[PDB]
């Protein structure tokens, strides 16, 4: 299935404060008004392609979505990134994992790190071997779809790992609805307000 | 006057005649 | 409605080109009187306003 | 603008490099910033 | 041309007479009182001991990599060593490495024939450069190499050779053959240090000591290797938790977050303006008046 | 005009040379062709 | 007939073979194990 991104998937492009300025920047942004593939955790978590990078979002009331897997083969032939929320910390690992036939979170390795009612939003990308994560949370008035308005995702995490990714897969809690939109190399004009916050953008 | 509306070595010098002299 | 003057800008070209650097300012001297004739032109425009 | 220098910022060149090569990078910035000023002053003389 | 403002006027005009008028002779600039040097409070010494003294290096087709972070690197401990046959640095000077900081440093470790050390440089071409270990043309780093006949010759055939920073592991692989019978044919060990200047906090830094912090007064400064000058002040610029610098329209730095206490400092360039000398002609008087443009009289 | 590049045909430089040397030859053409536009646009501003 | 010749000339009176009317896979030369140096001065060997 599909839905429309509107003005979703905008993030702070660099760790520099700017205010009261219209800044032209070129980066892997989500294109405005793009069709995003849409999925349910009820009536699945298939392997998606990752492409250049992903805006991943979910509309939630349950915390059934609890992490992600990334890599090329996802089958223990080569190193794969794993990301998990254990309800007290984010946990991150990279290993030659043998995942399940239908991988879920229960109700060789080279890196590790540790720390509807709601919409949780993420952007994931690889540049120069740096895996970068951005995110935001928001209240929502609409169950069906992403909100038709603007809010900029802040960087959570940046991993020095140098690992190739072409595929990914979300993790569901087992013994919610979610949206995947691919980033493109876009020039954006970003409206940083008085409080140095990105409050609008032009694609 | 109502209808008509820095550190890098660039400067603005004031005019010789102030708007009150004009 | 006729325009009669414009803002009297002046640009300190040594600080624009080599902003508070002696390493750069000693290279900018090798280009000779370009920086002094840029100041001469902007002063001539400003006095004309 | 870099104008072909390793940085747009003059204090990057002077903190990273040393006199045999810092001057090669700064002459790219001097040439570009001087040509940037000559373009401004020429267009301000025509506008004046 | 620095005696008095009339002598600046005479020199600005390239003339010994000055005609009556007002002349911009100079720029007034309040000078930096002192230097403030500011760096992260972390004190682990970086594992260059492990990098340069490993028992075996890797093959150049399958070169080893180590990531260096959260530590202090005295690069003079390496650069002062007589062992290194070459230490050539690209985008950095080896004298400056101790004054400076990087977000990460990567050490790339491998063995080659001494003739092929030439190919480990930015923009090179040939069988090692193109098919085994390629440096980008915008490389920012140091290539550090030495002959290793005493460690890596026997003969020894465990080292092999066949795309910037690719690990290109059918197999076109050919071994070297290392013996004391091999100077250019000998095994050379090489380490390449690559420095990450990307927009993030510093985690590898030179050994240079931090000072106390000064505010509301003009200083020279170095924050995390960002050299500059200005009046530092406390500020109401509301940095979000991930932001580390603020920037001006001219790309210059406008604010910094102190690496030791994470408060936000404005940077204002030290007080400056045009200096104009008002004079009757030197045929009338050597008396002059000085206009300091765009300053308050208390700030002169 | 060559402006000091090995050929004035930009496709000669791009077909004969690899990027580390092609960018050295191309920047001589960028420098000279940009100077040739700044000259023309200045003459058209004065003639206008 | 050059690279696998039995003998090569003295440098006072060097050989000079004309190559013409033929197809030249120079990558057969450039990827050969035989050559201790292979340096090009107005072309890059990958382009040939």
């Amino acid at each position: 299935a599909y839905t429309n991104s509107f003005t979703r998937g905008v993030y702070y492009p660099d760790k520099v404060f700017r205010s009261s300025v219209l800044h032209s920047t070129q980066d892997l942004f989500l294109p405005f008004f793009s069709n995003v593939t849409w999925f349910h955790a009820i009536h699945d978590n298939p392997v998606l392609p990752f492409n250049d990078g992903v805006y991943f979002a979910s509309t939630e009331k349950s915390n059934i979505i609890r992490g992600w897997i990334f890599g090329t083969t996802l089958d223990s032939k080569t190193q794969s990134l794993l990301i998990v929320n254990n309800a007290t910390n984010v946990v991150i690992k990279v290993c030659e994992f043998q995942f399940c036939n239908d991988p879920f979170l229960g109700v060789n390795c080279t890196f590790e790190y540790v720390s509807f009612k709601n919409l949780r939003e993420f952007v994931f990308k690889n540049i120069d071997g740096y895996f970068k994560i951005y995110s935001k949370h928001t209240p929502i008035n609409l169950v069906r779809d992403l909100p038709q308005g603007f809010s900029a995702l802040e960087p959570l995490v940046d991993l020095p790992i140098g690992i190739n990714i072409t595929r990914f897969q979300t993790l569901l809690a087992l013994h919610a609805a979610y949206y995947v939109g691919y980033l493109q190399p876009r020039t954006f004009l970003l409206k940083y307000n008085e409080n140095g916050t990105i409050t609008d953008a032009v694609d | 006057f109502n209808k008509v509306t820095k550190f890098n070595g660039l400067t603005v010098l004031p005019p010789l005649l102030t708007d009150e002299m004009i | 409605i006729l325009p009669v003057s414009m803002t009297k800008t002046s640009v300190d070209c040594t600080m624009y080109i080599c902003g508070d650097s002696t390493e750069c300012s000693n290279l900018l001297l090798q280009y000779g009187s370009f920086c002094t004739q840029l100041n001469r032109a902007l002063t001539g425009i400003a006095v004309e306003q | 603008s870099n104008f072909g220098a390793i940085s747009s910022v003059l204090n990057d060149i002077l903190s990273r490099l040393c006199p045999p090569e810092a001057e090669v990078q700064i002459d790219r910035l001097i040439t570009g910033r001087l040509q940037s000023l000559q373009t401004y002053v020429t267009q301000q003389l025509i506008r004046a | 041309c620095a005696l008095d403002p009339l002598s600046e006027t005479k020199c600005t005009l390239k003339s010994f007479t000055v005609e009556k008028g007002i002349y911009q002779t100079s720029n007034f600039r309040v000078q930096p009182t002192e230097s403030i040097v500011r760096f992260p409070n972390i004190t682990n010494l970086c594992p260059f001991g492990e990098v340069f003294n490993a028992t075996r290096f890797a093959s150049v087709y399958a070169w080893n990599r180590k990531r260096i972070s959260n530590c202090v690197a005295d690069y003079s401990v390496l650069y002062n060593s007589a062992s290194f046959s070459t230490f050539k640095c690209y985008g950095v000077c080896p004298t400056k490495l101790n004054d400076l900081c990087f977000t990460n440093v990567y050490a790339d470790s491998f063995v080659i024939r001494g003739d092929e050390v030439r190919q480990i440089a930015p923009g090179q071409t040939g069988k090692i450069a193109d098919y085994n270990y390629k440096l980008p043309d915008d490389f920012t780093g140091c290539v550090i190499a030495w002959n290793s006949n005493n460690l890596d010759s026997k003969g020894n055939y465990n080292y092999l050779y066949r795309k910037p920073f690719e690990r290109d592991i059918y197999f076109p692989l050919q071994s070297y053959g290392f013996q004391p019978t091999n100077v250019g044919y000998q095994p050379y060990r090489v380490v390449v240090l690559s420095f990450e200047l990307l927009h993030a906090p510093a985690t590898v830094c030179g050994p240079k000591k931090s000072t106390n912090l000064v505010k509301n007064k003009c200083v020279n400064f170095n924050f995390n290797g960002l050299t500059g000058t200005g009046v530092l002040t406390e500020s109401n610029k509301k940095f979000l938790p991930f932001q580390q610098f603020g920037r001006d329209i001219a790309d210059t730095t406008d604010a910094v977050r102190d690496p030791q206490t994470l408060e936000i400092l404005d940077i204002t360039p030290c007080s400056f303006g045009g200096v104009s000398v008002i004079t009757p002609g030197t045929n009338t008087s050597n008396q002059v008046a000085v206009l300091y443009q765009d300053v308050n009289c208390t700030e002169v």
